RNA sequence: UGCACUGCGUAG
RNA sequence: CUACGCAGUG
């Protein structure tokens, strides 16, 4: 009973911090835009989400994907605000390159923001 | 025999590098995975030899 | 020279081989060659590969160009004649309409189509009134469906004007309803098939209906853009504030389907906590380039690298193995197990495999008539609907997935959750779908194999409703001997001896065959396991309705086929396949086992020529299942019955849930009257999409050394009390890893040492029947271990040494 | 740190 | 029979 209403009571935080974490501006525009008001889930993201991260593998999937500072993803251009590597280290543009690509610890974690 | 033991050794290794936190390294850590996956798979002595001597030098670098 | 000719008549009926401008090659030897493929036989296709600038020639110098895991690049090469294939179904419409026109009532054959899709066939076509003309084209279709999916024939619809060139179609992101394309597909490609086809699921009349409708589904979705399929989520308020909740799913097989008590408590608060919908809308865009599968959102700052741990090393037991003469140069019995570490990327790695499956596309009567045989298997088994109070769970402290994880085990849940609680949550499922997320987890166990393992967590709610849905069957399953279906027979005890007999129970001339399912939890297709589930539920005729049944079968659909996984704090789309947590794992898996094998025999009964078989008996036979199949819709009891006891008879099955042991009839099998290891192979080509090698099937000729192995297992005859029995032991490598090397240093050393090593010497005691003297010895260092043990921790505990105790385990007496 | 089956050990 | 722990199988 009291764990209960324990259980209750974080899965209403929980909602609630995602709520803080939503913003309506472009939701209520696709909602509106939709006629049955209905629309996949997968898609929410790709035209809502302020924040982007990409996983490289490799140096060859980072010319080909977000070689520059700007890049053009879901028809929507990012500008990349931080790179990490697998060890949570801030590494930076310019050590990314093919001389030095075996020194960095791959994958790569690329965060940019819309533009 | 030499093969089991190293095998042995080769596990005991890889224990004690996980508990000195190599894993918080990611190419030290994928490194020593592979050496010791291809000890325990290894069927001639002399490569696992080789791969435990690799092993127990990183142990050692550190 | 020998052409695949489709064949009907008194005489004789089958698809099979006959020694009998215009192409060299029809389009019944593409079929067969695609359907019937043996590496050592593939010079049709080839050829025909080669004729229409699918490959070169160099393309087959290279090994295990066919094989799709080993050489995936294979399914680019068919992919070439998929477009030619599309063309032939266009103009088989067209001939259809001219017939239409013309008055003629015909059945069209496979054989009479060349490659370039022209017809040439004017026999057996008799004149009627001039519009009424009503083409047969069940066999056809029904033949040809699976190349669909193999060739991609359907890709060009994907791009505008449906022309390959031109750019690709780009359809609205907000669209998620593709009834009216389906419809228009249907109808240009499927115009003459007579039978109703519903692209929503929801309006299907039976359970065959169903599989029918999602047949058609799966060739069709490939088209549509991947985005729109899944869950479908609405912005509402709720207690004046708003939240995203999901109100409908779109399914790949059962189309769009609606929520019936959409609105805008402890369940209602699960039911959303579950929900994907909230997770993904709060989560961040991610793209991974790791793997091809879909990337939906990251729900953390920053992702999650995974390692496994190396296993620990007994020392005592080892130094004791070495002292004692074991582990020495040459010695047979080598260590052979170990635990496996594997670096950060090792977990999404195996997520990757999930790449082997694909669309694919049955042979619908076949499939049909393969469930209506199937079902018989499971005819003696009862099963329904029970309540929360009748539920039992084995253990409550596991854990309760993802996001439930967080807040504790499964245990906190259904103590939370009363019986009022868990019914209405059922009863809610029997009328909504709830989509949920399933975690992805590393498990650490011994394996002689480099590779992770991966298991699926399925969230607390699904769990809850299949128990609640399933349960009945499942242990109705468990509690029955002599069976098919051999979960739950020990095999201490004389079990196995028990299980061998069943196997045996009269076979004329008998050998035993075992094969292997490569890849079998990821590239199942998913039209294999819808109908496992509708097998499943075909027990829930008195207590649930036609909708209620559908929705549960949703329900299943978007928490197993398709759900949302859980990776390293990142979100995926299940290709599909089946996930290994669920609550009907084996069984789905033994029924998934059981249709193959059903499979694998018609397509070796009807490959025959017929007319070279000298039985009357079977020559009739197959004329009936060729009438059953390819000319007549009601399914027909008397011949399911009659081909069920021929099976039964001449094929006999021991399956557990991967695993097949088969008694066969030696003179069937050779004339084909039996399907062979070959004709598994072949099914497993054209319906599950992996090649299946030799080396990992083994036969045995003789009936007393036994099946070669069975769960692990590997079985001798041995002399007990005047009466030889079967016996299984494992191997000797696999035992002496488990008792050198733990999972944690926790049971390291001290009293739970005594447990593990009785448990080994248990399993372990078979070797000491063996003719070879390590095998035997391992069992006598065991309990000379066990003795050291108990020595070293210092009248009951005597047993434990004492070989008496292991003796009475494996004896007839309880 | 999953869903099932089987067999053991300790308390009642 | 129930509670806990262990081992094997898919
Ligand atoms: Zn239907
Ligand atoms: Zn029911």
């Amino acid at each position: 009973e009291d764990k209960r209403a324990k259980v209750t009571s974080a899965m209403q935080t929980m909602l609630f911090t995602m709520l803080r974490k939503l913003d309506n501006d472009a939701l209520n525009n696709i909602i509106n835009n939709a006629r049955d008001g209905c629309v996949p889930l997968n898609i929410i993201p790709l035209t809502t989400a302020a924040k982007l991260m990409v996983v490289i593998p490799d140096y060859n999937t980072y010319k080909n994907t977000c070689d520059g500072t700007t890049f053009t993803y879901a028809s929507a251009l990012w500008e990349i605000q931080q790179v990490v590597d697998a060890d949570s280290k801030i590494v930076q543009l310019s050590e990314i390159s093919m001389d030095n690509s075996p020194n960095l610890a791959w994958p790569l974690i690329v965060t940019a923001l819309r533009a | 025999s030499k093969m089991s033991d190293v095998k042995c050794t080769s596990v005991v290794l890889l224990s004690v590098l996980q508990q000195l936190r190599v894993e918080s390294s990611s190419k030290l850590w994928a490194q020593c995975v592979q050496l010791h996956n291809d000890i325990l798979l290894a069927k001639d002595t002399t490569e696992a030899f080789e791969k435990m001597v690799s092993l127990l030098s990183v142990l050692l670098s550190m | 020279v020998y052409r695949a000719f489709d064949i009907y008549n008194d005489k004789v009926a089958g698809f099979a081989k006959f020694l009998k401008r215009l192409t060299k090659y029809t389009m019944a030897d593409l079929v067969y060659a695609l359907r019937h493929f043996d590496e050592g036989n593939c010079d049709t296709l080839k050829e025909i590969l080669v004729t229409y600038n699918c490959c070169d020639d160099d393309y087959f110098n290279k090994k295990d160009w066919y094989d799709f895991v080993e050489n995936p690049d294979i399914l680019r090469v068919y992919a070439n004649l998929g477009e030619r294939v599309r063309q032939a179904l266009l103009k088989t419409v067209q001939f259809c309409d001219a017939m239409r026109n013309a008055g003629i009532v015909g059945v069209l054959t496979l054989d009479n189509q060349d490659l370039n899709g022209n017809w040439y066939d004017f026999g057996d076509f008799i004149q009627t009134t001039p519009g009424s003309g009503v083409p047969v084209v069940d066999s056809y279709y029904s033949l040809l469906m699976p190349i669909l999916t193999l060739t991609r024939a359907l890709t060009a619809e994907s791009h505008v004007d449906t022309d390959l060139t031109k750019p690709y179609i780009k359809w609205d992101l907000l669209k998620y309803d593709f009834t009216e394309e389906r419809l228009k597909l249907f109808d240009r490609y499927f115009k003459y098939w007579d039978q109703t086809y519903h692209p929503n699921c929801v309006n299907c009349l039976d359970d065959r209906c169903i599989l029918h409708c999602a047949n058609f589904n799966v060739l069709f979705s490939t088209v549509f853009p991947p985005t729109s399929f899944g869950p479908l989520v609405r912005k509402i308020f709720v207690d004046g504030v708003p939240f995203v909740v999901s109100t409908g799913y779109h399914f790949r097989e059962l189309g769009v389907v609606h929520n019936q008590d959409v609105n805008l408590s402890f369940k209602e608060l699960l039911v959303y906590a579950a929900d994907p919908a909230m997770h993904a809308a709060s989560g961040n865009l991610l793209l991974d380039k790791r793997t091809t599968c879909f990337s939906v959102a990251a729900l953390t700052n920053n992702v999650a690298f995974q390692t496994v741990k190396p296993g620990n090393f007994n020392k005592d037991f080892y130094d004791f193995a070495v002292s004692k003469g074991f582990f020495k140069e040459g010695s047979s019995v080598e260590l052979k197990h170990f635990f496996f570490a594997q670096d950060g990327n090792a977990a999404i790695s195996d997520y990757d495999y999930y790449r082997y499956n694909l669309p694919t596309m049955c042979d619908i009567r076949q499939l049909l008539f393969v469930v209506e045989v199937v079902d018989k298997y499971f005819d003696c088994y009862d099963g329904g609907c029970i309540n929360a109070n009748q539920v039992i769970v084995n253990n409550l402290d596991k854990s309760a997935g993802f996001p439930f994880n967080k807040w504790g085990k499964a245990r906190l849940y259904y103590d939370s959750m009363s019986y009022e609680d868990q019914d209405a949550l059922f009863a809610y499922t029997k009328r909504n779908v709830i989509p949920t997320i399933t975690q992805m987890n590393l498990k650490y166990a011994i394996s002689a194999k480099n590779r992770a393992r991966t298991v699926a967590g399925v969230s607390i709610c699904s769990t809850m409703t299949n128990r609640q849905f399933h349960q009945k069957l499942l242990k109705s399953i468990a509690a029955t001997r002599g069976a098919t279906v051999v979960i739950g027979t020990s095999k201490f005890y004389g079990g196995w001896h028990n299980m061998l007999k069943t196997v045996y129970s009269d076979v004329e001339n008998p050998h035993l065959m075992g094969w292997d399912y490569p890849k079998c939890d990821r590239a199942m297709p998913n039209m294999l396991r819808i109908m496992a589930s509708l097998v499943l539920a075909r027990k829930h005729t008195t207590c649930c309705s036609l909708s209620h049944r559908f929705y549960r079968l949703a329900n299943e659909c978007a928490q197993v086929l398709s759900e949302m996984v859980m990776c390293g704090g990142s979100l995926y789309v299940k290709p599909g396949g089946t996930s290994s947590g669920d609550a009907t794992t084996a069984y789905a898996n033994s029924v998934f086992n059981i249709c193959q094998a059903v499979t694998a025999n018609v397509n070796a009964l009807l490959s025959t020529d017929g007319n070279k078989i000298a039985d009357k008996y079977v020559r009739n036979l197959q004329h009936r299942l060729y009438e059953c199949l390819y000319r007549n819709r009601d399914v027909d009891t008397d011949f399911v019955n009659e081909f069920y006891a021929y099976l039964r008879k001449h094929f006999s099955m021991m399956i557990l849930s991967d695993d097949a042991v088969v008694c066969f009839n030696s003179t069937y099998a050779s004339q084909g009257l039996v399907a062979s290891i070959k004709n598994f192979k072949s099914v497993l080509y054209y319906q599950n999409n992996v090649f299946m090698s030799e080396a990992k099937c083994w036969t045995e000729t003789d009936l007393t050394k036994g099946p070669h192995e069975f769960c692990s297992q590997h079985t001798m005859l041995v002399k007990q009390g005047d009466d030889y029995v079967y016996l299984p032991y494992p191997d000797p490598s696999r035992i002496l890893g488990a008792g050198c090397f733990v999972d944690d240093i926790v049971k390291t050393d001290g009293t739970l040492m005594i447990e593990r090593f009785v448990s080994l010497a248990i399993d372990a005691y078979p070797l000491t029947k063996h003719p070879n003297q390590e095998y035997a010895d391992v069992f006598h260092l065991y309990l000379q271990y066990i003795r050291k043990l108990h020595d070293e921790l210092t009248d009951n505990t005597s047993r434990y040494w004492e070989p008496e105790f292991y003796e009475a385990m494996y004896t007839p007496h309880t």
